[PDB]
This record gives structure tokens, sequence and C-alpha cells, in this order.
């Protein structure tokens, strides 16, 4: 169960990344076959109009097309889809930066297993009814498991640091992408002027060329820019939610407002951050898992077990 | 897969219409990528940048190379051919993507997806439970069967407290339906207004007289009639999608989906303590009724505490 | 998957014919998209908008550019090629999709899909139930008796929930009528317009100001192939007609909303099996059309004498 | 699939021949679709409608590219034999009919249900532990399952021994396959020599082009030729296999399966002779694996069922 | 799958070589279909109907594009060697023959059924807990004891059933022989005809009546690429042949129709395991060439002493 | 899959890099087949067989389209450097060799069987509840018998695997071959990447057929092959670095000696023996995937655990 730890921003950025992949693949397959330039020499040799004869073979025309595609067309207009592909692959690889390192993955699996196991445990409902046998032994075992989890996760804060590094990397990459794409989006134009020196072959020096797939590339660039801007707004909201509230401290006072138990300790660092994650999924798991943390609940369960036995 | 119970007939209709519209998008996109050309022929005699249209017949010699013809084609395709004919498949594909995202947003939003999966699980394993059959039919029960029956009873008990308080699923489905209907309105306005601009014969006047020698060219867009019939088919499919979405909106408006009465269930069955459910739980129960009412018929068994007392008595007798 | 037992020979045949029609639709669509051209040559001897068709031989100089030829091809393909020769594969694809939608709307409509799924589950459970074998024979375990009684109550509840109406039968009827009507319309229009897929087409498009010639004679290279496709399609539709027509006869010769268990009640020991009606009768008729054994051994779960014997056996081991 | 037991070597060999016949049909189909053209050059020195030919320099024909394309299309349509054009579609149709004849056994719901239920009882008898110990000549649950399976086997025997629909359908499929193999061989052998590289065309488009007769070269001819030859060889093999299948259905009566050696080897000598469809699928199983029929024959014997009730009675 | 156990290192190596050659055959076939042409320029200077070829200005040939296409097609069909045109199709056919020879062992119903029976009860003997109990050298479950006794009887029955005939070993030997002869013929003809794949091809096709020139010089675009593909195929065929000769030497090294259990009977307690013969010996040699643990775990069922320990422990 | 546990981080990183390399090779090969050509123009003014380079009007070459195609083909074949022509095939071959070297560990039947047995018993130990009890340190009879059977299986597995070091040797050989291949690939590719240029001058001497000797051409997919090579080299470097790390991981520690001193000090059972050779090697790889599997498998190795299980079963 890994999708539970993914909030709305994480899946939103993932689907944005799939959209970016589609845009990059479409741009690449357009650039492989449809991308061509059409060049005509300048100053060439009831009104009856007559066409101008350039006295050029088809091979000379192809040669001019190539010289102007290489030495006149802007590199952005030729390598935009590959840049999109590379940048979105880097985005996809860094999308699960906080999911793939084995220690953090083990912490994720341990926390979700614990939270699901106490979710399935009826002792939570029994304790919530009390405040407002075999399963008792299972609840005691789950409680000592919760204490072991406290001794295993709460003292560290590596998960929060990895998440903040991933978010900062996404934001800085988005800034770079917006900057260079907005700077070079004006270079993708239909009519270009090509001044290569192939006069010794074709006889002309100045050419006017048309990038046939320039309107489509401009629309694709603007769509990719829109997707990048949405991705960056999502990452900026992620950073704002990261920073404006201290996620190294999880407070159970909102549970205390309606639950009488007050011996509940406040967890910190990794526990606090990933409980905030589960709150972002749904606060019910957090306000329900509150009852498994305090020690007077364990003492009450021990007394109940002693009375029952 | 497991969400097929939560998709009524309108959702299935819209899903298949979206599939056909996406097929139209892919077909038009491939055609516009491969064979979308614009064969342009210059007008020999012009009067104020307009073709005059003025012993066997002989061909008109234009003195134009193949590459000058290609240049004229590119210029007039870029400049004079209407944007709708050029970007019809891409706009269609974008609209299909928006429609599919709107339809499947609540299946991907974690806050509603968790509730939806919980509801689907505890209603299906409710449906195949033997206690439902034995209760609706109205000494000894299997130990595993009895423990499972009490486990699903407690699971329904906690699910009711977990879902009835909130209305996130109902509000999300409202917002998705409203966005889909306004998107249909926008599409059926702009596509219908601009569908008449996909013409076979287009005059182009692009001022490339210094590179070609002519100013006006009578072009011909080959995939204009085919794009026209594709646009008409797309308009028909969007009309069907919009009518289905307006039916969904009318269904959601007339009956308050934030309340659900088990009066029909509690009268036919002996159990008359089934409570009236509200908010999101009521909404997905209404959706399940739209799929198959007998699922909710069996699900109402676990909602009555008289059934709880009977199950507790039977389990105590077995114990 | 588990709906094969609900698909008779006519349904399977129509599915495979629809698959073949989809294949020829895709083939013709690729041909039309890629290699459908129209080689048009001007008629230098024009006689009142008609080709006059009138010392080594030398080719006739037309003084036309390649782009003028392409323009002539495009205009005479757009204006003078018949709409059938251009949109035959797309129409075939549309008709095949209509046929597939008519066939699968039975299983896609949520009410009838739920009813059919419930029927399939109950009938498969009764098929795999061991008591039915004993019901065909005339010991039993506590578990087998418990599950057989539970399946008896499940069958009774399923019968109560299904035998009320005939939404499945009405849907199958409506799909059959729509398929027959579609076959009739397809045959009429295709047979009427198949003669317009010709190789040599004379075009008169009035582009004299742009080309210099008025009348041209064009060759449609794919036309004969399309003709060989079109007749083939007609043949398939003919088959798709007759099979469907047989279905209509099978749905009108006898009332499918009344299933009689007379043979099963007279061969088996239990002679009290009641005659089901409406949707239950229709799905049992279809199931008999697949294999009579399914309905024959499902009949024991509808007879009250079998329930009495099961209750006696449960009292014995109780 | 689940019916692999019912398919002998002839059924599986012809299926692989049908697969490769499908592949050269696909290979020919895209070849014809993409680059099946013919380059037609007019014969300038026409002499009794021929090409007499009555440093060197090229011969100027004064023909545009589009006139050449028109000549190509017209002579391809008219003076090219229909076999050289529609050989891949004919091959595709023939292998589709062969595959339909092979799979109509499993697609027809009556025979499909009969085959399915036979295969189910046969495999479950294979998994039955009773048959091994009976061939050697018991738990309470194992004996009860075997008795219920014995009832299932006798009920199946009563259900299938009445009719011979499966055997008749298989005979009809073999008849259609062999008669279509014959027809394919005759017409393909007769018309394979019409796939020529060099073809003379005379289509009378002198009013448009200027020449009466044009000499055409068909590029995808010789390759098509060898494809046709390859196809013929495959069909030949197919037919030979079908011939043996016909032999297998005619040298012995398949509607009567004799257990003479089966009851001779085993202790149970009361095993009856089955008939009709049961005999046919038992012959098919013998063709695949004699062990399945060998350990299935015990559940047809009343003596072994007598050994079953005493074992159950002694256990009780 | 279930048949990977009976595939030694030579078999899997030949399978990987086969799919690699299939890949290069598909690549060459796609290349032949799409980009296989030949650009033919007429020789303006001729000598006895041969290409003399004795601010520069380009030579004017006065040939249309269609005459050039006709010259290309005619010289391609006539004066281009058949190897340079049909090399990928020959490679595809040879690869298909090799794959059919490798997989006919798995497809023939008699041998496939025998292989399935062997693999099935080898897996069952692996799953048998008494295999572990015997290999270690207490308390026996009733179901476990019944399964062990049934497996022992099945082993005895199957050993009697297959040790009579060696059709599987004979089929495998025939497949190896056919593969090595195929490799010999392939390497001989491919080595002979690889030098005919040339770039510059002088064609004399006698189309002076239509084009006006007699001899032409052609460039084959996919000539050296096809030569590289031919050399790669030669290397792959050499590797396949060396593997096949090693496999044949494995057959001829020792009698695979006679397996001796001497080492296992010395290592294990049971020293009465008979020296089995023919098809069982070959099938055990194959799993010994995959993993000797299979023979170690399966030899306990053959021995009668383990059956003597079985009957004593079952009685207890 | 089932063997993901054996693969460390460096192995899966090399697998992903090789997949990306295969994608690059497929893209380059597709471009090479489809749109990789040469288009060349003659040098009108030539002095000493070299381009003199001595409103405006177009230069008339008097060359047909077919003469241009011939010039293009000859200057592509003779004067384009072979690296620019066959770079996609070279990266294809190199990636296939890398993939074969990586998968030869799981392909070779002996090492594949050993790895399958190791993975199966490790997975069975990982889910064993007796392992959980031993970590915790009253059990079911069948649970205790399963624990005893797994103990005996561990003993016989250790005796089976500790005799040979083929698995570690094969992994060492694969790593060495990968490092050497990386070195050769980097050396030749860095040496020859500069030959992929856009402007190439060709002197092919076809003056007899065309009329010119020297032509200057332009390779369309040149500067796109100059980035595809330069991106590929980077991956190879990364690949090599990863492989180099793996090589370093072989040299600092002895992979044939897995000392359990760290585990037995922490655990109560301080009598765990040190394993050797292949078993030590796969236990070290288990540590590289996740040490928890080796920690759980360690309790099924000590003799004190065997005594405790025997005492528990005696109480049971
Ligand atoms: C990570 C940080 C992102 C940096 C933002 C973009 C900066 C990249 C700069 C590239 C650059 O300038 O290179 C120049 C150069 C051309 O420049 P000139 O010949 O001077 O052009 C003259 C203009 N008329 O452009 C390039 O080489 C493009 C660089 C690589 C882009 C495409 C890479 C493709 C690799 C992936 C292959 C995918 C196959 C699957
Ligand atoms: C007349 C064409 O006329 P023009 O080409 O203007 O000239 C008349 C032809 N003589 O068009 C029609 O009649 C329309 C009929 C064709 C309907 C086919 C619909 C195709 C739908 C495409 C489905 C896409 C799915 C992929
Ligand atoms: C001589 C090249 O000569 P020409 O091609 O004449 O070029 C001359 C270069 N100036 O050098 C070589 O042969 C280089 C060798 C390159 C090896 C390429 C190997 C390609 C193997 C094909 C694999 C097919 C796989 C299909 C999937």
């Amino acid at each position: 169960a890994f999708r539970v730890l993914k909030p709305w921003w994480d899946v939103f950025t993932d689907y944005l990344s799939v959209a970016m992949l589609m845009i990059g693949v479409f741009g690449c397959t357009l650039q492989v076959m449809q991308d061509k330039i059409i060049c005509l020499p300048k100053r060439v040799q009831t009104v009856e109009m007559k066409g101008l004869k350039t006295d050029l073979d088809l091979q000379q025309y192809s040669f001019i097309n190539q010289m102007c595609y290489e030495r006149a067309l802007h590199w952005y207009a030729k390598y935009f889809p590959y840049l999109v592909l590379i940048h979105t692959l880097v985005f996809m690889l860094c999308s699960n930066f906080w999911f793939k390192f084995p220690g953090s993955s083990s912490k994720i699996e341990h926390f979700i297993s614990i939270l699901g196991k106490c979710f399935d445990s009826p002792w939570t409902t029994r304790a919530l009814s009390e405040v407002s046998k075999k399963e008792g032994e299972q609840a005691k075992a789950l409680f000592e498991k919760v204490k072991k989890f406290r001794l295993h996760v709460e003292e560290g804060d590596i998960l929060y640091a990895m998440y903040v590094r991933q978010t900062v990397l996404k934001v800085i990459k988005f800034l770079i992408i917006i900057a260079y794409n907005s700077a070079l989006v004006s270079k993708v134009q239909f009519t270009v002027d090509c001044n290569v020196d192939i006069q010794d072959m074709t006889g002309y020096k100045n050419f006017s060329c048309n990038h046939t797939m320039a309107h489509l590339f401009s629309k694709l660039s603007f769509c990719y820019l829109c997707f990048v801007s949405i991705y960056g707004l999502t990452c900026l909201y992620t950073l704002y939610w990261l920073f404006y509230r201290s996620l190294r401290e999880y407070s159970f006072e909102y549970v205390r407002q309606e639950t009488g138990i007050d011996d509940i300790p406040d967890v910190k660092n990794d526990f606090a951050f990933m409980l905030h994650m589960i709150d972002q999924y749904d606060p019910l798991y957090s306000k329900r898992f509150a009852v498994f943390l305090s020690e007077v609940s364990e003492n009450k369960l021990k007394q109940l077990n002693l009375n029952n036995e | 897969p497991a969400y097929r119970i939560l998709k009524p007939w309108w959702d299935v209709f819209t899903d298949y219409i979206s599939i056909v519209m996406l097929m139209i998008a892919v077909f038009g996109g491939t055609l516009q990528v491969d064979q979308d050309k614009m064969i342009c022929l210059p007008c020999k005699w012009v009067t104020k940048d307009s073709c005059n249209d003025s012993t066997g017949p002989t061909g008109i010699k234009y003195d134009l190379d193949r590459h000058q013809y290609n240049y004229v084609d590119a210029v007039c395709y870029e400049n004079r051919l209407h944007w709708f004919a050029k970007y019809f498949p891409y706009l269609v594909l974008l609209h299909t993507l928006i429609f599919l995202a709107c339809s499947n947003f609540w299946f991907k939003f974690p806050r509603t997806s968790s509730k939806l999966e919980h509801f689907v699980s505890i209603l299906l394993k409710c449906f195949d439970s033997p206690w439902t059959t034995r209760a609706l039919s109205e000494g000894v029960l299997d130990k595993k069967e009895g423990e499972q029956a009490k486990a699903l009873f407690e699971k329904v008990k906690k699910f009711r407290t977990h879902v009835e308080e909130g209305d996130i699923v109902y509000r999300l489905y409202m917002r998705q339906t409203i966005i889909k209907v306004i998107k249909f309105a926008l599409i059926i306005c702009y596509t219908v207004y601009y569908v008449h601009n996909i013409k076979f014969d287009v005059d182009c006047t692009v001022d490339i007289e210094s590179l070609t020698g002519y100013r006006t060219y009578r072009c011909a867009h080959p995939l204009a009639t085919l794009f026209k019939i594709l646009a008409s088919f797309y308009i028909s499919l969007v009309i069907f999608y919009g009518l289905i979405c307006m039916y969904t909106l009318w269904w959601m408006l007339r009956r308050s989906l934030k309340k659900y009465s088990f009066e029909s269930i509690r009268e036919e069955s002996s159990y008359s303590d089934i409570p009236d459910v509200k908010n999101d739980f009521a909404f997905m129960l209404h959706l399940i009724d739209q799929y198959d009412p007998l699922y909710s018929k069996r699900f109402a068994v676990f909602l009555s505490e008289v059934s709880e007392n009977k199950l507790r008595q039977l389990n105590l007798n077995n114990e």
C-alpha cells in the first residue's frame, strides 16, 4: 500500500508528468519525419503575372534546405522535444525520490502496516466508546509494536529532509525550465532568413525559409509551458505547506478538544511529518491512531486484561 | 474493475462516447500529421489582388519549380487556412482528455478514492456474506462465518461514522458533472460556429511575389470534406455526451442525494430499525441503487441493530 | 469470460462475422488513407464537355506542371468521385461498430448486466453443487447440506428478484430487431451504390482558368479492389442477415417468456418443478440453447420435493 | 488450451501450417499494398503491335510523369492477370477458411459443450487417486468422491452415447478441408505461371498518352512467384496430412471403441464397448495418450464399482 | 516453464542464437521490402556491348524518370544475384527450420505426453516429504503416507511404461542430426555466395528497344549492409553448429540409453537402485545435465529398499 | 520477478541504463533506415581535383535526378566514415552484449538452478513463523515438523552449495567482461566520434557516368548522430563507473567468506558458523538487497536453534 502515502499534489504531478511524456513523444515523432524547411533564394532572377525562374535543380533545393536547417534554424526549434523528454524523465525519476531509498521505504512500509493494523483493531473503537480475551492480547501486542515503532522512527528525521530536498529540486528545475523556455519560445517562428555561403554550388547566398512545423511546435511549446507552470505552482504549494507549518511537530490537541485522554505525548520529526502525510490523506486515521500512543491507555488495557483473566 | 458497481448507465455511456471521440482524435491527428497538404495553384490574371478568371486547349505554363510550389503551399497553409481545420484533431483530443479526467477524477483523488474503495469492499463482501441470505430469508452457524459476520457488522458500524459526517464525494461528483456540462456547452458553441470554415477551395493572398512571382493562389485542402464529416460526427457525439450529462445533472437536482430512506427495505423485511442514511453514504447508496437495488437491499441488513441483537444471540448460543 | 454459456451459435457467428467486417474495415481504411489516389489526364479533344477519344508515335504534350496535375487530381477526386468509393471503409467501420454495440449493449447496460451476472453466478454454483448429482441419482456431509440449503434460498431469492419482469428479454428482442433493420438498410444502400465504384471516371470540374483544360479522364487505382471488398462485405452482411433473421424466427416461433420443465420433470424423479416465466424463462431458454444439461440439473433447485428431501437429510444428520 | 488433449499430431501440424500460411498471406498483403506497381514503357517502334526496334542516346518519349503513372495504373488494372494481383488475398481467405474449419469444432456451442464436459470429467478422472489403485488390482472421503465421480461418469456415458454430432462434425470438417485443398492445388497450379515479370499491355489509351502498346515490368512478380510456390508446397503438405486424417476416419470404425486389449490386460474383464461420440473422443484420446483412456476405462466397469462398494462398506 | 528443466545449456544457447537470427532476418526482410533498390546509370560510352566508361558539365542521358525506374527494375531482376535479393528470406526460412527442429520435441503428442508425465511426477516427487525423509537418512501422516505410496506405485508403473521404447531419445537424436546437417549446408552455401553481394553491379539486360542504352552500371544501396548482415549470420551459424557438434559428441560420448546409479547408490543408503535403460535413462541424463539434485531426490523411489523402509514405516 | 532479490542496486542501475541504451539504439536504427541519406552537390569549378570556390543566377549542373541519386549513393558508400553509417548498429550490438553478460548469470542452467533453490528456500524461511518465534526467543505439531524439514533442507542445501564456487566465479567473470567492454567502447567511441561531420567532401571518380569527380555533400542525421553518440558515451561512462564500483566491491572484501560475527553477537545464538564460497556469496548479495532476509535465515543455521526446536517438538 504505497498510494496511501501519496497526497493530491503527488498524483497531480505524476499525471502532469505523463502528459509531458505524451507531449514530448508527439513532438519527437513530428520532428523525426514532419520536420522540414522549405527555402527559396532571395533577389532571384488585369496584369499578367509570370513566375520567377530560379534555375535550380531539386538536389540544389535539398542542399539549400539542409544548409538552412542546420546553420539558420535555432537549436531550440530543432531540439525542443528531446529537451522536453529529458527534463520530464528527470522529473519522473525525482518524483519518487522520497520513495525509493531502502531505509525510507522500510519506514513507509512499517508505518503503513502499523496504521492499518491498528485501524483494523477493534480496541480503537472500544477505547473511543470508553472515553466517549484474545483481541485484548492482540491489542497489547499491537501496543508494544507501536512502542517499538516509536523507538525506531521518531528519533530520526531523514524522511523530512529527503522530501524537502526533492521539493526544492523540483522547484529549482521548474524555475530553470520556465526561464529558458520563455526565453527561447520566440525563436520558434515560421519565416526565417538563412544567410549560408553556398554560392559556389547553388549560385545564391541569401535565402528565405519556412519551418513547416513551426506553428505546431509553438503550440506544443506553449502547452508544455502551461504544464510546467501548473507543475511549478503545485510544487510551490508543496513547499509552502512544507514551510509555513512546522512539520517536525505533530500536535494531538485537536484530538484533546473532544477526547478526555491527555497523557498522549506529541511525536516529532519523522513520525510528525508522516502523520501529517496521513492527515493529508485523511485526518480520520490520525485522530483514530491517537489513542494507541499514550501509556495510560496501555495501563487501562492491562487492568482490563487482569480483570478479565 | 471493482468500481463497475459505482458507474451507472450514464457513466458507461459517457465512457464509451469518450472512447469513440478519442478514436476520432487519433485518426484525425494521424491524418493531419501525414497527409495534410494544401495544393495551391497561382492565378495567372489578377485584378486588384483578385483572380480575374479570364486550337485545342493547352496547359497554363506557370514557370514555377516544384520547390516554389512547396513554398507557396507552406505559406498559404500557415497563413490563410483556418485554424479550426488545422487544429481540429488536437482540440478534439484535448476535449476528450478533459472529459476523461473529469469523469475519473474522483477515482484518483485520494480523499474520495479511499472512501470509494472502502465502500466498494464493505458492500461487495457484504453482498456475498451468508448472513444477508439467512436474515433476508427470515440455530447453528459456522465459527468462521459467525466471526466474519460480526467483523463486517463492526466494519459497517465504523464506516458509517467515518463517511456520514462528510459530503466530499457528493460535492466532487456535482463539480465534475457541472464542469462536464459547461465544457459541452462551450464545445457545442465554438465547434458549431467554426465548423463552416473547413472548406475545400481556399483563396490565399500571402504577398510572396518577390519569391514566386504571383500574389494570389487558389489552393485546395484535400482533407477538408473528410475533416468536415469527422467534425460533424464529433459534434453528434458531443451532443449525445451533453444530453447524457444534462440527464445526470437533472437526476442529481430533483432528488436530494444527501439523504437516503430505507423505508422500502424496512417494510418488505422484518427489520424496521434501519436508519435513514445521509450525505456521502446516501450518495453512493443512490449510485448503487442506480446500478442494482438488490445490492443495497442486502447491504441494509447490516445497518439494523435488531439484526445485531439476533446475530449476538446466535453467536452467544454457539459460544 | 463467463458469458460464453449465454452466447448461442448465432451470437458466436455474428461475433466472428463482425470481427471479419472490422478487419476489412481497417484494411479498407488504411488503403483509403494511404494509397487512394486518382490519376487524372486531360482530354485534349473536348467535344461539348465530353472526351472525343480521337511516322512513329509520340506522346501528347499537355504542358502541365506536376502541381497542376496534383490540383486536377484533388479537384476531380473531391468533386467527381462518388461518395461511396471514398467513404466505403468508413461506412463499413461505422456499421460494424453499430452491430458490435447492438450485440454488447445487452452486457453493458447495468440493469441487464447485473441480472445476467447474478444468473450466471447462481447457475454456475448450482452446476458445481454436488446435491444436484444426488438429485439426478434419486451420504451427504454437514457442510454440503448447509451449502445446498443456502443455495436453495439463494435460488428462491434470485427467482423472486428476476421473474418479476422481462427487461433482459425485451432488450434482446430490441437488439435483434435493430440488427435486422440495420442489415436491411445496409444491403439496400450497398447493393444500390456498389456499381458506382468504377475504375475509369470522367470528371468535368471547370478549372480551365487554373489548368487550361475542362474535361479530364481519371483512373481510380483502388476502385476494383474496393469493389472486390464491397461485394465481399455484402456477402458477409448477407450472412449477418440470415443468421440474425433466424434469431428473429427463434424469438417469435414460441413464447420465450414461458419455460416448460415438462421433459425434465418427466425424466427426473421430481415432477413438481414449476414453469418459470419472463426473464428466468428467457435465460433458461438461452441456456438450453447452449447446453440442455445446465437447465436440466438446475431444475432440481426449483422443485419443492428436492427441498423436502434435503430437509429430511438435514434432519437425519442434525 | 484445455482441448490440447483432443488434438492429435495431424491437428497440431496443420495448425502450424495454417499459421505460416497466414504469415505469407500477411507478408504478401503488405507487399502488394505498399509497392505493387509496374513500370510501363511505351514501345515507340510499333510494328504489327509489337516492339521491333526498327554513342547511344536515350529514347525521348515526350511523356510527363503523370502520363506514365496513368499508363501504369491502366495496364496494371487491365493487362495484369488477376492472380498476380490478388494472390495474397486468396491465400488469406483460404487459410481463414482452413482455420475456421479447424476451430468450428470448438466454436459450435453444442460440440464445444460436449468437448468441454468430456475434457473436465477426463482430467478429473486423471486426478482421481482411485483409478491407480484399481488398475493395481481407501479413505471415507476418497471413496465417496470416487463413487460420486463414478455416478458422473455413467451419467456422462448415458448423455453422450445417444448421439454422434461430434464425430459427424469432425468428418464434415475433414471433408471440407480435403476438398478445399484439392481445389486450391488445381487452381493455384494452373494459374501460377501467369505471374510473370515482363508483361505486354495494350489498353488503347492512345487518345490520352499517344501510344497503343506498352511493355511493363512487374517488380513484385518473381518474389510473388516463389511465395506462390512456397504456398503450394505448404498446401501440398496440408493435403497429405488431411489425406492421412481421411484414412484414419475410414480404415476403422470410429463410432465403436473396443476395450478388448484394455480388459484383457487389466483384472476387470467386464468393460463394455462404447459407441458414437464417446467412442470417437476415446479414439482421439488413444491417439494423444493411451494412458488417459487406460485409467478412464475402470470407471466404465461394473465389477470395479462392485470392488468400490465393498471397499466403502468395509471402511464403514 | 515445465519444459525448461529438460533444456540443457546447449539447448538454451541454440534458442537464443535462433531468436537472434530471427531478429536479424526480420530486420533484413524489412530492409529488403523498403529500401532495397539499385540505382542504374547508363554507360554513355560502350565497346562491344560493354561499359567502356572512358568547368565540367554533367552527362546528358535524355532518359525520363520512368525509363530510369524501368532500367532499375530490369537490372535488379536480371543481373543482381539471387543471394543479394533473397538473403533475409533464406535466413528466415533457415531460422524457422531450426526452431521447428528444436520445438518438435515439445509438439509431437507422444513425446510431449511422455515429457509431461516425467515432468509432472518429478515435480510431485520434489513436493513429496518422504523424499526429504529418505534423503535425511519419523511420524507419518495418513494422507502423507497414502500420497507416498501412490507416488511409489506411479513411479513403478511409469518406469515400466516408458523403459520399453526410446522414441523420445530417437527423436532428440534425429533433431540433433538434422540440425547439424542443416548447419553444414547453410554454412557451405552462405560462405560460397557471400562474395556475390557487391556494391557496383554491371548489368547488360538488352532493353535498347525501350531505353536506348545497352549496358548500365548500378549501385546497390543495401549491398555492404547486407554483406555485414551475411557475415553476422555466418558467425551465428558457426556458433550454432559448434554447439550442435558438441551436443552430438555428448550423444556419442556415452550410451544415453543406459544410466547407472552407482554414485548415488554409494552416496545414499539405498544401494539396490537398478541401472535403468533407454528413454528413462535419456530423460534422467537430461535432468542430470540440468541439476543432479533432481536425480538425487528421485532415485529414492526406484529403490526397493526404500520401499521396504516404506512398508515398515507405514505399518508403524 | 522472482530473482529481484539477488540483484543489488548497481545491477538494477545497469539494467535501466542498458534499457535506455537499447532505446537509443532502436531510435538511431530507425532514423538510419528511414531518413539517413546523403545529398551531394558537384563542385562546378575544380582545380587539381578540388573545389576551386571561385542579380545572382542558379548554377546549372545538367544532371538528372538519377545521376544525383547515383552520386549520393556512391559518396555515401565510399566517403562517409563507417562510424557515422553504423553507429546505431554498434550501440545495438554493445547493448545486446551487455544484456547477455548481465543475464548469463540467470541463464546458465547450473547457476540458475542454484540461484532458484537459494531464492526458494530463502523465501520459505522469510515467511516461516518458526523464524518469528526464534527472533522472539508452544507451537503447532505441523509447524514444528515444517521447521524441522526446513532445517534439514538448509543442511542439505549447504552441503550442496558449499562445495562449488561457480556462481561467484560467473559473477566475477561477467563483471570483468562488462568493465573491459566499457573500456573498449569508450576508447573507440571517443576516438571516432569526431568523424560524424555535416560537410564531407567526396572524390569518388564517377566522371564517366556523371561528369564530375569531386562533390561536397551534407549528411542529414549527422549533428543528430553527434548528440546521440555524445549522450550514449555518457551513459557508458556511467555504466562503467557503476561496473567499476562493482569491481571494487569484489576487491576490498573476500566474497567467499561470509563471517556471521556481526549477526551472532547481536543475536542470542552466538554459535552461528561462517559459511563459505557460493553460499557466502549469495548471502553477501542478500545483504546488499536487504540484511533482514539474511538475519532471518541466520536462525535456521545455528545448532542451538536446532536443539531448541527439538526440545520444543519433544514437549509438543
